[PDB]
């Protein structure tokens, strides 16, 4: 909107085409990681991590 | 000034059919395509259930093709495909249409079970359906030939007919048919000729339906509707987001089935459109409109023909009138629950440091709770730049807004709830304290109001968000505010368990303990010789005390003296505030007792002394209770020495009896009968020994050899203060336990010989399970009876609420003690009390009037009329109050929370439905069925018969299944002759004469009978009186109020005898008739006034009867109702308790009384 | 008796219809020539049909449409077509100026060669429509001048039809028969005017149409005799078959349609077949009727059956996977890979996830989950439009922000800065318009932007708009 296009103009600030949808901690349970598993479909490139 | 046009804040709603037209003025388009969405761009596919054209844009402030995307166009109707850029929540609103090729009949009206159209029609259904099917054909105006008007024909009938007479006669079939006849149809003329014909012929068969026909038909036409609009031209289609296509996870759909459902409609209604223009034969044609209106049937509610199965899934799809109805039984999303923002809830705790007034908040819940007021108030002291900024810092948790939330915490109460609502009780206000950790503290004397235990119940608290919220919570809902049931005026905050056993081991007596026989200058130093271990907490000695009595007028008198009593009494004083007298704290304070001292506090210091005296109690209860190290050991159950003995002699009887049978000196019932009739003797020998031996046996020494005493064992002192356990479950501690039942209610003749202290054997235990079973099966139901009967109770009151001020009636009930048998069941001081006086009372000489006319009569005026001797009271009820529509604070009485008269405008109706019902769960022919009976009007099983009229009686006629009863009244005639069945034994002396509600026979009688003959006062009297009997039985305390007020709606309805304005036999509101022959006495005619009589309604056939129709579709069958009020076009005013809650406005009662009584006014005025 | 259930009292109604003998097939189609070709003469005698034709032919070879638009072809290209429109023209040539008896003679020819052109069905319904409407006028004609006399002036309608029938147009019957001195004769002036003027166009039918009042009722009539054996018949063999149609439809049933939906568009497949068919050829009618009603039935489930349409060849592509899927099934003793039935088909291959996708049914919103309680899966969708107040609060806190430092600059700079946005005001504007607004122009104008930028960059300004992005 306006204003907002205003403030993007003043700080110039890339607003992403990317939103975040990443998987975080639930609120207030707090623990440690003892395990990771990554599932794949049959034929994309396996990522580095995995 | 000019009216209005657009929105106002609207009063009541109207109801009725919709024209074509009308159907077509909501639609903002025609649906003409099945079609829902493009298949790959998601975007909807124009002309179908899902549009933008006709129903709204996609996304906000867009145009579907994308022409104008700007925020600024907005009335623009686009050029291309014309989508006005608006919100997409108008998708949400605007409607749309179908034009039927054939007509269609509306499956409301046909299959409602009194059929609209064929009543109307004064048509069967088999006809009416008959003919829709195509299996007749069905003349219409049928001039005159050969033929009635609404007469059915066959094929080959109407063939010849037809060669017969070309014209002036006529017959069609299928929907079109149906929608001629109604057309044609004619209500007034057919208003003229039912009077004419009502008139002439003497039949009762005749003149009921002709009358019944006759008011029906008159109804219709003042109603606005006509008849066609119950043959569908046009069919609306509901709007697109209520029947949504949204997508999913794994880009999966997902919607609702009123789409599968329309799509047909369209479907079939376009190819009848297509078998039209392609002239198809009639045997086609035929089959595609029966097609049509078996699927808007199916759309409109389905199962009332085929059952129609969804795609792919055998579940039936779900119609609007399964979306209308709901489920949970009778639930309108208002009624079954919803959602609420601004909540939470947990587990509970204790936290007995709190005052009565708080409770203990678990900091992470007051946080998330509070957000927005946080938000506010951080950026209002300016800790925070802007909201957002706000929200960061508390999503951080940064240290600075823990102060700020004890800032906005403080005076802002919050309303605690728990899981079985029951009473009013469960739901109060507290001020909350900031506690670490994430349970709930609750304040222990208010666990009794929730019946709330400690093994993990959890409880739900709610934001009071507006200022008027916390004003509400703080004066109404608030802990301190409610202090005595609802129910009866007795406290509800009175001490539980371990206070209660902490003042009982405070103030007792052993025979000999330290410092027995000293004297001290007062309480001070009493506790101080007790804590410096000097003197025993109990011993008989003698304190200088200084007691007060408030006997001046308004004026506290005080005076000294030597009082003998012990040590702890002496400590216990310091708590007892002011106006109190010593005589209060100077027994053993039990449980029964430590109530009367908070009753007689309240009574006398009023409100705030009561609060923290309670509060007091409490903390001293715990605190000493605590010191006194009371506990529980195996050894301190003790088993009678005699048990052994006792279980042998019984052994010998059983033996004995069984000797008798093997010689057959008695039969086997009979020895049955004995051998239990032993044993049962047994265990109560063995009861009565264990009582003595655990009760008195402490055999003590005071300077001299011996003494005895009551036991300072623990589980005694435990059953006997009050606080937990009691002599039935103590005798099934050291004593044996019982003799079991079998399943099929029999009861086993060798019962438990043994008990809990020892061990119990295989077989013992297996017979105690299905005790045990039946135990958690039976109460787990009664709950839920329970729960049903408050329902019926609160549907049959609710709307009654005190209204007028005074409405000044002389009229009341008698008011006498109870004096069941033996002596007093109940006082006349309990039946009388908080109650107000119909008329001026006398002492046993006259022209003193102690209490004057209408007088509050509270303890003070009772233990006036106490003094004196004074026998009988009569006192205004709710039954008799004078005032129409509701019920005048002057009649009722005082009770609440509060000692002082109730208040202008609270809703009585409920909290008198919630105070019968929340004791059920503790009832058990008799018992909670037997309420439920009551309260249901039922005519019982083999009812007596009361005799119809005074006067000398005989027998008269013969056997041929009545023997009758001939009555002759002294100087009237005697025509009344009721006819009894010779094969029950009577009671009515044939010789003698009996009065009008005599014992004509013997068993219960139905309260129809007892209103008729005894009369209205001996019918509520009755009612009262035996489910009083049932509840008092059981120990419950229930005013009889209460109980009055649901008689009162009981009786609602009456039914005239005479005439000059209404119709003669009509059962109709006693205030409406009431009110009009008190109207018509005067002015009017000069008295044409009628005749009535009053009626008995059970509480579930009253609750049917309501004026609002939005009430009537929340707890009753929904689709009668609707399709019912719809037809007379009824127009419901509110007005009500439920239909204000359903609509969502302010509740015409307590705090809302205000406004809707000043929109009252102002409405029907200038 | 009658169960309802729809299906019954239609398996019963069709049920009592008779089955038809091989030979009643022929007759009855013998019936439905008969009816057709007396329309078709009965056009054939109409000149406005042969003008018409003639008339639209002119205006297909001076390119105002195109041959399809006008013939089908007839008895028997365009060379063809053109030579073949010359006959007919000449034809109506000859058979114009010969109205002169003998005429006669050409006007049964003329008849014949506009016979040989079998016409577009539209164009034949134009015309029939046409016929049709000129009757109407007619009708009007007729109904003005009885009620004229018999209900305003008082005339019977007794002595209304003997100087009518064979003229009804000239004054024979209008000004020589007021004079006769009936009861009803006088009466007969009051009205004269608003007769004599109406007989205008009365009259004028026999000139555009070509033909005397008397044949313009004839002619049509005879086509509208035909018109109904016609459909007498073709019903009579529809409603004879009907029971192909259920024995079909018992193939398709569990596609996605209901039962009474499928043997209703299979009957309409039936009368599409009683409508083209031909007995000429010798084909058996049974086995010609199956495979249009199996059309219908399959053509009309691919179409309606879905809560989401589907284009045919999508359709068809699915089950082609389906078909792979089968055999593959258990030929891997797993089944094949998501990619594994994609080389099998022709096209790009990719596509086998996008395909098996877009084919899945929406489930019903009102899917039971759990407890058999009313939680049904539509409870559960969350409204995903919405906006959170918590943003909402500062949209409304932002626009406090904004407003409060546009008025920290000059009102040049916050009006020039309020215009470059769309800040409280309509739309937004292209700096050469703010230029013309402002009538200092062009780059000058972004310059004061830039400083303007400048000015709330630097902080005392920024750090209460700083605060805004997170
Ligand atoms: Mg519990
Ligand atoms: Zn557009
Ligand atoms: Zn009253």
């Amino acid at each position: 909107t306006p204003e907002e296009k205003l403030l993007r103009a003043i700080f110039g600030e890339k607003a992403s085409d990317v939103k975040d949808s990443s998987l975080r901690v639930p609120n207030g349970v707090s623990g440690t990681v003892i395990d990771v598993q990554v599932f794949t479909r049959d034929g994309v490139e396996k990522d580095k991590r995995a | 000034l000019k009216a209005q046009t657009k929105t106002e804040e609207f009063d009541a709603i109207k109801i009725a059919l919709a024209s074509p037209d009308m159907i077509r003025s909501w639609s903002f388009g025609e649906v003409k395509k099945p079609e829902t969405i493009n298949y790959r761009t998601f975007k909807p596919e124009r002309d179908g259930l899902f549009c933008a054209r006709i129903f709204g844009p996609v996304k906000d402030y867009e145009c579907l093709c994308g022409k104008y995307k700007r925020l600024k166009h907005r009335g623009v109707i686009c050029e291309k495909c014309g989508v006005e850029v608006t919100q997409t929540k108008v998708r949400r609103e605007r409607m749309g249409h179908i034009e039927l090729a054939s007509p269609t009949a509306h499956i409301w009206f046909l299959k409602s079970l009194p059929s609209r159209i064929g009543l109307l029609l004064d048509m069967p259904l088999r006809d009416i359906e008959r003919v829709l099917y195509f299996e007749s054909y069905v003349v219409i105006e049928g001039g005159m030939t050969n033929l009635e008007r609404q007469q059915i024909l066959t094929e080959e009938q109407y063939l010849d007919a037809l060669e017969e007479f070309g014209d002036e006669f006529d017959a069609k079939m299928g929907a079109e048919a149906i929608q001629a006849l109604l057309k044609s149809m004619d209500l007034e003329q057919e208003c003229e000729q039912l009077r004419e014909e009502l008139n002439e012929t003497n039949s009762e068969t005749k003149r009921k339906k002709l009358t019944k026909r006759i008011k029906l038909l008159e109804a219709f036409v003042q109603s606005g509707n006509k008849p066609e609009w119950m043959i569908l031209t046009v069919l609306p289609v509901l709007p697109p987001d209520l029947r949504p296509l949204v997508p999913l996870d794994g880009g999966r759909f997902a919607t609702s089935d009123l789409n599968d459902l329309y799509r047909r409609v369209i479907n079939r209604n376009n190819r009848l459109k297509r078998l039209l223009d392609l002239a198809a034969p009639d045997i086609i044609v035929r089959n595609e409109k029966r097609m049509l209106q078996e699927a808007v049937d199916a759309l409109l509610d389905n199962g009332r023909r085929g059952r129609a199965i969804t795609g792919s899934n055998k579940r039936p799809l779900k119609s609007l009138a399964d979306m209308i109805k709901g489920k949970q039984g009778r639930f309108r999303q208002n009624l079954l629950g919803k959602r609420v923002d601004y909540s939470g809830r947990s587990v509970i705790t204790v936290g007995p440091y709190l005052r009565l007034h708080q409770c203990g908040l678990p900091k992470k819940m007051a946080l998330e709770l509070f957000k927005p007021f946080i938000y506010g108030k951080l950026e209002l002291r300016g800790l925070a730049t802007t909201i957002k900024a706000a929200k960061k810092m508390v999503e951080r948790e940064e240290a600075v807004v823990w102060d700020i939330l004890d800032e906005v915490i403080r005076e802002h109460p919050v309303l605690l709830n728990r899981a079985p609502t029951l009473h009013r009780l469960g739901i109060q206000a507290f001020e909350p304290v900031l506690i670490e950790g994430k349970a709930i503290q609750l304040h222990p004397l208010v666990c009794a109001a929730y019946n709330a235990d400690f093994d993990g119940d959890q409880m739900a608290v709610h934001v009071p968000l507006t200022l008027e919220a916390q004003l509400e919570a703080r004066a109404l809902m608030m802990s301190t505010n409610n202090i005595l049931s609802p129910a009866n005026g007795e406290p509800i905050i009175v001490p539980s368990q371990d206070v209660v056993l902490g003042l009982y081991y405070m103030t007792r007596d052993c025979v000999n303990a330290k410092g027995e026989g000293m004297v001290l200058t007062g309480p001070k130093e009493a506790e101080r010789l007790y804590r410096s271990g000097l003197a025993s907490l109990h011993a008989r000695v003698k304190v200088r005390i200084t007691e007060y009595e408030k006997d001046a007028n308004g004026e506290l008198v005080a005076k000294t003296s030597l009082k003998d009593t012990t040590v702890g009494r002496a400590i216990l004083w310091m708590i007892v505030p002011k106006g109190l007298p010593y005589s209060i704290v100077n027994q053993a304070l039990g449980k029964k007792a430590i109530s009367k001292m908070l009753n007689t506090c309240y009574r006398i210091l009023g409100l705030k002394p009561t609060v923290i005296f309670a509060d007091q109690i409490m903390y001293t209860g715990f605190a000493y209770a605590a010191r006194s190290g009371a506990s529980v050991g195996i050894d301190d159950m003790v088993i009678p020495e005699k048990k052994h003995e006792i279980i042998s002699e019984a052994e010998a009887e059983v033996a004995e009896i069984q000797e008798q049978f093997q010689s057959g000196l008695v039969t086997a019932g009979e020895r049955y009968n004995k051998v239990i009739d032993i044993w049962a003797a047994a265990n109560d020998r063995v009861s009565k020994a264990m009582m003595d031996n655990l009760q008195t046996e402490t055999v003590i020494n005071r300077d001299g050899q011996e003494e005895k005493q009551v036991s300072f064992n623990s589980i005694y002192m435990m059953a006997d203060s009050g606080a937990r356990g009691s002599a039935a479950q103590i005798r099934q501690l050291a004593g044996m336990r019982g003799l079991m039942a079998k399943p099929d209610g029999s009861i086993i003749e060798t019962p438990i010989t043994a008990n809990f202290r020892e061990g119990l054997n295989v077989l013992q235990y297996f017979i105690s399970t299905h005790g045990a079973r039946k135990g958690l099966a039976d109460t787990a139901l009664k709950t839920a009876n329970s729960g049903y009967l408050t329902r019926r109770l609160v549907d049959v009151a609710q709307d009654l609420v005190v209204t007028e001020d005074d409405c000044g009636t002389h009229e009341g009930i008698m008011m006498t003690p109870v004096i069941e048998g033996g002596d007093v069941k109940e006082p006349l001081r309990d039946r009388v009390l908080g109650r107000v006086t119909a008329e001026d009372v006398l002492k046993p000489g006259t022209a003193d009037i102690l209490v004057p006319r209408n007088t509050l009569l509270h303890e003070q005026w009772c233990d006036l009329l106490e003094e004196n001797s004074v026998d009988a009271v009569k006192v205004r009820s709710v039954v008799s109050c004078d005032t129409d529509f509701g019920v005048c604070a002057h009649c009722y009485g005082r009770d609440l929370a509060r000692g002082h008269i109730i208040n202008k405008g609270e809703a009585i109706g409920v909290i008198a439905a919630q105070s019968i019902g929340e004791p059920g769960t503790q009832l058990t022919t008799g018992g909670l069925p037997r309420v439920a009976d009551l309260f249901e009007a039922r005519r019982p099983k083999e009812p007596a018969i009361l005799a119809e009229i005074s006067g000398i009686v005989s027998f008269g006629k013969e056997t041929k299944g009545k023997r009758r009863l001939v009555i002759t009244p002294v100087d009237g005639s005697d025509p009344y002759e009721e006819m009894i069945p010779k094969w029950r034994q009577l009671n009515v002396f044939e010789g003698e004469r009996v009065e009008r509600g005599d014992v004509i026979s013997d068993g219960p009688e139905a309260p129809h009978d007892i209103l008729r003959l005894r009369g209205v006062h001996a019918v509520t009297r009755y009612i009262v009186n035996e489910v009083q009997d049932v509840y008092r039985l059981q120990g419950v305390k229930i005013n009889d109020k209460h109980i009055e007020v649901i008689v009162r709606q009981m009786l609602r309805k009456a039914t005239i005898v005479n005439a000059g304005s209404s119709d003669f036999l009509e059962g109709e509101q006693v205030e409406y008739s009431r009110v009009k022959i008190a109207n018509r006495e005067l002015e009017a005619n000069g008295k044409v006034g009628a005749t009535y009589s009053r009626d008995l309604l059970g509480i579930t056939k009253a609750s049917l009867a309501t004026e609002s129709f939005i009430s009537a579709a929340s707890f009753q069958e929904t689709t009668r109702v609707l399709t019912e009020a719809a037809v007379a076009g009824k127009r419901d005013e509110l007005r009500g308790l439920k239909e204000n809650v359903i609509v969502g406005r302010l509740i015409p009662a307590g705090t809302g009384y205000a406004y809707h009584q000043d929109r009252m006014r102002r409405r029907a005025a200038g | 008796g009658r169960t309802t259930d729809p299906v019954r009292m239609y398996m019963r109604e069709m049920g009592t219809v008779e089955l038809l003998t091989r030979e009643g097939e022929i007759d009855i189609a013998k019936r439905i020539e008969d009816g057709i070709n007396q329309v078709q003469c009965s056009v054939a005698e109409y000149p406005e049909a042969i003008t018409y034709l003639l008339e639209q032919y002119d205006r297909v070879e001076a390119e105002e449409a195109r041959l399809s638009d006008l013939i089908t072809g007839f008895v028997d290209d365009p060379e063809l077509a053109r030579e073949k429109f010359a006959e007919l023209r000449a034809q109506y040539v000859v058979t114009r100026d010969t109205i002169k008896a003998t005429a006669q003679e050409e006007i049964l020819k003329l008849s014949e060669v506009f016979k040989q052109f079998r016409l577009v069905p539209k164009q034949f319904d134009y015309l029939v429509n046409s016929m049709r409407v000129m009757m109407d006028r007619v009708r009007t004609q007729e109904r003005l001048i009885m009620k004229l006399c018999v209900e305003q002036c008082k005339m019977p309608k007794k002595n209304f039809i003997t100087l009518f029938t064979g003229n009804e147009t000239s004054d024979t019957w209008f000004n020589a028969a007021i004079a006769m001195n009936k009861p009803w004769s006088e009466k007969l002036h009051d009205v004269s005017e608003e007769v004599h003027r109406a007989l205008q166009k009365l009259q004028q039918i026999e000139e555009e149409t070509g033909l005397t009042i008397e044949q313009v009722k004839d002619i049509n009539r005879r086509m509208s005799i035909g018109e109904a054996k016609a459909r007498r018949a073709k019903k009579e063999m529809v409603e004879a078959n009907l029971r192909l149609v259920i024995s079909i439809a018992k193939k398709y049933t569990n596609r996605g349609l209901q039962f009474l939906d499928l043997i209703q568009e299979g009957n309409i497949g039936l009368m599409k077949a009683v409508d083209k068919f031909e007995y000429r050829r010798g084909y058996k009618f049974s086995t010609y009727a199956t495979w249009w009603i199996r059309q219908a039935i399959t053509r009309s489930i691919a179409d309606q059956a879905r809560t989401i349409r589907i284009p045919v060849h999508m359709i068809e592509t699915i089950n082609k996977l389906n078909r792979i899927s089968r055999q593959m099934l258990q030929e891997m003793g797993r089944e094949p890979t998501p990619e594994e039935l994609a080389e099998r088909m022709l096209m790009p291959e990719d596509k086998i996830r996008k395909v098996l996708k877009i084919a899945k049914e929406p489930i019903s919103m009102e899917t039971p989950i759990g407890d058999d309680e009313d939680s049904h899966l539509g409870d559960f969708i969350e409204d995903t439009t919405l906006e959170l107040p918590l943003d909402s609060a500062t949209t409304e806190s932002l626009r406090a922000a904004t407003h409060d430092v546009l008025a920290g600059l000059t009102a040049r700079e916050a009006k020039v800065l309020r215009m470059r946005f769309g800040i409280d005001m309509n739309t937004d504007y292209t700096l050469e318009e703010v230029g013309k607004q402002f009538d200092v122009t062009r780059e000058r104008i972004r310059q004061i932007e830039a400083k303007a930028l400048r000015k709330l960059r630097h902080p005392s300004r920024s750090e209460v708009l700083r605060s805004f992005l997170d």
